[PDB]
């Protein structure tokens, strides 16, 4: 590698691999949580 | 020596609840 090298260039690569499985989540989005409901239709959302 | 496993070594198999079914 050397400055003068377009495709002859460095890449910096990062891959992000999600553990998308049903234990419990730890990674999460900046989504805040509401208050829980019960007993009533909700259009709800738990961990995604 | 060997000896005989019988129905040992089921384990569930994924992190999920299920009840009163039979899951393949
Ligand atoms: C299992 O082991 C027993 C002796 O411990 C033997 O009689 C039998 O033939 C063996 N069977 C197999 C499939 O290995």
């Amino acid at each position: 590698f050397q400055p003068t090298n377009v495709g002859y260039q460095p890449y910096r690569v990062v891959v992000l691999s999600f553990e998308l499985l049903h234990a419990p989540a730890t990674v999460c989005g900046p989504k805040k949580s509401t208050n829980l409901v019960k007993n009533k239709c909700v259009n709800f959302n738990f961990n995604g | 020596a060997y000896t005989n496993s019988f129905t040992r070594g089921v384990y569930y198999p994924d992190k999920v609840f299920r009840s009163s079914v039979l899951h393949s």
